[PDB]
RNA sequence: AAGCUCGUAUCAGUUUUAUGAGGUAAAGCGAAUGAUUAGAGGUUCCGGGGUCGAAAUGACCUUGACCUAUUCUCAAACUUUAAAUAUGUAAGAAGUCCUUGUUACUUAAUUGAACGUGGACAUUUGAAUGAAGAGCUUUUAGUGGGCCAUUUUUGGUAAGC
RNA sequence: GAGAACAGAAAUCUCCAGUAGAACAAAAGGGUAAAAGCCCCCUUGAUUUUGAUUUUCAGUGUGAAUACAAACCAUGAAAGU
RNA sequence: GGUUGCGGCCAUAUCUACCAGAAAGCACCGUUUCCCGUCCGAUCAACUGUAGUUAAGCUGGUAAGAGCCUGACCGAGUAGUGUAGUGGGUGACCAUACGCGAAACUCAGGUGCUGCAAUCU
């Protein structure tokens, strides 16, 4: 069989959260060698 | 845990009926329960609040009142050793007997009892109480599920067809009865007949007897002791809704001590609330304790 | 005091999340088929990300719930991987601890290239008796705060059994 | 374009409670509503079935029929010079008795009773309200209590 | 102020915001009065009478140029305002015997700019761990 | 205008008593929302920039950001609160109680719900004041540019706008 | 907010807090938390008959709505809707 | 008085922390043959009341606790407001006369009451 978990959540709309945004982030970052 | 609730918070918070917030009425269906067609004025309309707790069920015949509801009959299934019940005191059997005595027991006290008997056959038939034809018409009830999930074979159910039995109209349908095909989308009543006699306890016992020995005598430990074979099961069934509708009626618990004696001893084990006076006493000094910089 | 509270796994949640629907996610999902020997349930994105390479409501990752024994068994698995070490990180502050592993080749599982490789994230949940308490539908209540699942206290519980380590701050 | 739609106007008027929204008790169902009752009208806008229009919010009519789940309600309405007379179906959670009403009867059957009581000794009554009286005389005494005796008191400001 | 005595000497606050929109119509045939409704022009702070204005804190013996410093700023103010000197501590409430009562008694504790008071309403763990001078045996 | 049916009665641009409905004025913002000045303390273990062993998945720091307790100021289209003035209904004969009749409605039910028979209570028959009489029908004129004052108030710099 | 391989501000997983700060096609306002919101199961009451009523009102029309009556159906264990 | 089932009114009942709770009840809790529902007997379903425990739910007590509730010549007859004048003032505005009358503030008290039924040292 297949089965899908069902999103509890309201929204709708096809947008990322303002947790997104890209500010904040690293001028570092793990940068393979 | 410092997610602290702002004053805030706590003063536009509205709060849920008392009860909603105890988690024990919904009341969402308690209105579609308990609301009279106006033009019925005040005709009760009766419930059949049926509830199971992890050792008892409780079957009561309640209506409403502004000032609160109330109940005509109540039956329990813990009364069931004095219609000769001992054992298994909240599985399907011991609703269909605890619900068959509150039907009884209602409709004796209602004189509607000598008419409508009920089925006195029994053998899981899907059927209702029909009227007796120019004459009195059955003693109505709706089925208080409470909070109970409506599933098919469902304890609940078992009062529900032990009350219809009994000569309550109780207006119900199969789908939810043990024994419910829902690919024959029909019922067959031979597994309900065995449900209303504890036919899949008795069933079980034997199973487990025969390749259990060890648990066998643990889960069933009280029947060892009383040498209930299984398979006198069905008799013990019988023979009580016999003995239930014979003497239908409701004989209270003899009691120890008087209604008032309980009182002077019982929460003699309540901690006593302070006044104001020793209350300010008790921060007064409270402040020197603590009064120094640690 | 300390006879009923006696506090142990909930539940093992086993979380692969390939990014990506279709045969890699099928496949990842075999893998968490035969870890379990329960049927896995996939889960959706819940937005489209560009960067990543998903569609908003497309099949990405897999999962699947285990309780008991046999996430016992399978927490040990890993636990092997993880060389009975973690960081004082990995314990949250609600007495739930997690870890994750490069390929689950590593605990048990014979290889077969019909599948592959598939790393994993492991999270287990822990409580004590009486948690449903919180979780039954009549008279829904929430657990004392003595009683309930701490840092502390699931920290020097991991460790007393498994006798493993947790490092750092 | 000016507006005026069914509910303009009723920000405010339709409007829950403070801290009172959510579901309606259970008191308002088991109440029970005759014919020739008396009734207030307010709105309950939770319950958008059988509202009474905004205007009829706060106006107190008679019960002319009680159906399922309304009464029918007969309110007079002032239009132009005349009063004219409404029918208005109006689901119970907008309907309360009136306790004016309510205090009337209990004042009709007093008013039997003082009436019995009173023929049972041949006597009068006076069974009929009369306005607050003016005052008989009194003599206050001045022991304990010997008149303080206040005066003006000068200007003062203080920011 | 602080040119006639100095910088550090004093604080003074604006204690209207000029919160209120005006408009213009600005008569741009000349339209007329049709549609005639603002654009909006300046901002106006709503004062009532008796509504306090400019405030100055300072020392005691700084009165004179600080009054002077208000006197000075009124003559570019519509109307008539009354320079007010008030019996009162700083930006404070309490009239200055008062608050030096609630100091010789440790219930003022430096809250920046403004300043912390001490009820008898808290948990005593808080009242007394933030005002460690009211409940001391130290005079 | 023409009247008509009656004649103390049912009335009323009013008060009183009883009981409703309202969100304006004020008020509030260390209450929700939206604004707004200022410090203070606290997090970054998760934006950033350096200085220190280039050291820094390490500190001291200033910077934001958010957090906490405070602080100055605000709202026609904000608000817990919330007036005054206005505003609904009631104050009995078409009433009250007692007996019990009808029905196909309704009730488990001679239960109710409507509508009645028979009986009982006519001194204040159920607040005040007034009533120059109450009710009612038919038909038809002119009018359908308005303006002014106190107060409330929108537009406008304002106006005999 | 605290936590988990690749995994980053942002993928999927867990726990905790959470009076609604969300969602309910749309303007805005009201309303809603075991729901009016999210997932799912069954459905054509978006039907038939012709009256009464509320708003705007002349107490005409129109649009919209509300409560019954007489049918025929849907759903639910059911009261109900 | 305790407890349970169904409630009324819906914070004096909510929130946070910490103690306590006899007896019964309620609970947690044991089990998966059966009807039944899950990715997961966790929830839901059934079975035993048997192996266990008040640890939690629950119940009360504590707290110069957060909130909420009540009161007061606390602010205040303040703000606002109905009526009156050929009242004051250049005016914004103000006072008087017949009346109504708040909020913020301050302080003081309080922290569920209650109906039906069953049951209990
Ligand atoms: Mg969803
Ligand atoms: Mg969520
Ligand atoms: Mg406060
Ligand atoms: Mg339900
Ligand atoms: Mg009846
Ligand atoms: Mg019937
Ligand atoms: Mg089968
Ligand atoms: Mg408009
Ligand atoms: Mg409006
Ligand atoms: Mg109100
Ligand atoms: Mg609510
Ligand atoms: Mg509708
Ligand atoms: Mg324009
Ligand atoms: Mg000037
Ligand atoms: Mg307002
Ligand atoms: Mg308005
Ligand atoms: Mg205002
Ligand atoms: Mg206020
Ligand atoms: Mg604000
Ligand atoms: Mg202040
Ligand atoms: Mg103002
Ligand atoms: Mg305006
Ligand atoms: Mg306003
Ligand atoms: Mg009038
Ligand atoms: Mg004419
Ligand atoms: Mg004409
Ligand atoms: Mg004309
Ligand atoms: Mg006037
Ligand atoms: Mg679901
Ligand atoms: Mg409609
Ligand atoms: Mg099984
Ligand atoms: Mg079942
Ligand atoms: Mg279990
Ligand atoms: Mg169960
Ligand atoms: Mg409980
Ligand atoms: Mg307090
Ligand atoms: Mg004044
Ligand atoms: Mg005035
Ligand atoms: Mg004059
Ligand atoms: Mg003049
Ligand atoms: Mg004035």
């Amino acid at each position: 069989k297949e089965i899908v978990k069902s999103n509890t959540s309201s929204k709708k709309a096809d947008v990322p959260p303002p947790s997104a945004d890209p500010s904040k982030a690293r001028k570092n970052r793990p940068r393979p060698s | 845990q410092k997610d602290a609730k702002s004053s805030a918070y706590s003063s536009r918070f509205q709060t849920p009926f008392r009860r909603r917030r105890e988690g024990k009425t919904d009341y969402y269906q308690r209105k579609r329960l308990v609301t009279q067609h106006k033009a019925k004025y005040n005709t009760p309309k009766y419930r059949l609040v049926v509830r199971f707790t992890n050792k008892d069920i409780i079957c009561q015949i309640i209506s409403s009142t502004i000032t609160g509801d109330v109940v005509l009959a109540a039956a329990y299934s813990h009364e069931l050793p004095r219609y000769g019940i001992t054992h298994g005191l909240t599985n399907w059997a011991a609703a269909y007997a605890t619900g068959l005595l509150i039907a009884r027991r209602t409709l004796q006290k209602l004189g509607l009892d000598e008419t409508y008997k009920g089925v006195e056959e029994v053998e899981g038939e899907y059927e209702l109480t029909e009227a007796v034809e120019d004459g009195p018409r059955p003693f109505k009830v709706f089925l208080d599920i409470g909070l109970q999930r409506t599933t098919t074979g469902a304890r609940v159910f078992g009062a529900l067809k032990g009350a219809s039995d009994g000569g309550l109209y109780v207006p119900h349908s199969e789908n939810r009865f043990p024994g419910w095909d829902f690919e024959t989308e029909e019922i067959d009543p031979e597994l309900l007949r065995s449900y209303i006699f504890g036919g899949h306890v008795s069933q079980y016992m034997e199973e487990l007897a025969d390749d259990d020995e060890e648990r066998f005598s643990e889960l069933f430990k009280g029947y060892l002791a009383d040498d209930i074979d299984a398979d006198s099961l069905e008799d013990i069934y019988t023979s009580a809704h016999e003995a239930i509708r014979a003497d239908p009626a409701f004989k209270p618990t003899e009691k120890k001590f008087t209604k008032e004696q309980y009182a002077a001893e019982s929460k003699k084990y309540r901690q006593t609330k302070l006044s104001k006076e020793e209350r300010a006493a008790r921060v007064a000094a409270k402040i020197a304790a603590l009064a120094g910089q640690q | 005091q300390n006879p009923m509270r006696d506090l142990k796994i909930e539940k093992l949640v086993l979380n692969i999340s390939v990014g990506e629907s279709g045969d890699r996610l099928t496949r990842a999902s075999k893998v968490l088929e035969q870890l379990s020997g329960q049927t896995p349930v996939q889960s959706k994105a819940r937005y489209t990300v560009r960067t990543f390479g998903i569609r908003r409501n497309e099949k990405i990752a897999v999962h699947v719930t285990v309780r008991g024994p046999k996430a016992e068994e399978i927490l040990e698995r890993g636990l092997k991987v993880k060389e009975y070490q973690l960081r004082d990180r990995n314990f949250s502050a609600t007495g739930n601890f997690g870890f994750g592993i490069d390929e689950h080749i590593d605990l048990g599982i014979k290889y077969d290239p019909s599948i592959g490789i598939f790393g994993m994230d492991f999270y287990v949940v822990m409580n004590r008796p009486g948690a449903r308490v919180t979780r039954r539908k009549r008279c829904k209540g929430t657990v004392g705060n003595s009683h309930k699942t701490t840092k502390e206290d699931t920290v020097s519980w991991f460790k007393q059994k498994y006798d493993a380590d947790v490092l750092d701050k | 374009g000016k507006s005026h739609g069914y509910r303009s106007r009723t920000r405010y008027m339709f409007q829950r409670d403070f801290r009172k929204h959510g579901a309606v008790h259970l008191s308002t169902y088991l109440k029970v509503y005759k014919v020739g009752d008396i009734v207030d009208i307010k709105a309950n806008g939770s319950i958008q079935k059988g509202m009474p229009h905004k205007f009829y919010q706060g106006k107190t009519g008679v019960v002319y029929n009680v159906t399922k789940s309304s009464v029918g309600v007969i309110i007079n309405k002032m239009v132009g010079n005349r009063y004219l007379e409404k029918r208005l179906n109006l689901r119970v959670e907008h309907i309360k008795h009136s306790k004016c009403r309510q205090e009337f009867l209990e004042r009709v059957k007093a008013n039997a009773a003082k009436r019995a009581e009173a023929k049972a000794q041949g006597v009068a009554v006076q069974l009929k309200r009369q306005p607050a009286q003016p005052r008989e005389s009194r003599i206050v005494s001045t022991e304990g209590n010997v008149p303080q005796t206040l005066a003006p008191v000068p200007y003062e400001t203080f920011i | 102020m602080t040119t006639v005595s100095g910088r550090d000497a004093f604080h003074l606050r604006v204690r209207v915001h000029p919160f209120h929109v005006l408009r213009i119509n600005k008569m741009l045939l000349q339209q007329g009065m049709r549609g005639a409704w603002g654009k909006p022009h300046g901002l106006a702070a709503r004062v009532d009478i008796g509504q306090i204005i400019f405030s100055v804190r300072t020392k005691d013996s700084n009165k004179d140029v600080v009054v002077e410093g208000l006197r000075r700023a009124r003559y570019k103010f519509p109307g008539q305002q009354k320079i007010i000197l008030s019996k009162k501590w700083g930006f404070t409430n309490l009239d200055r015997p008062e608050y030096l009562k609630k100091r010789e008694a440790g219930e003022v504790k430096d809250d920046g700019a403004f300043v912390k008071f001490l009820s008898k309403k808290g948990s005593l763990e808080n009242n007394i761990r933030e005002f460690p001078e009211y409940f001391a045996a130290q005079a």
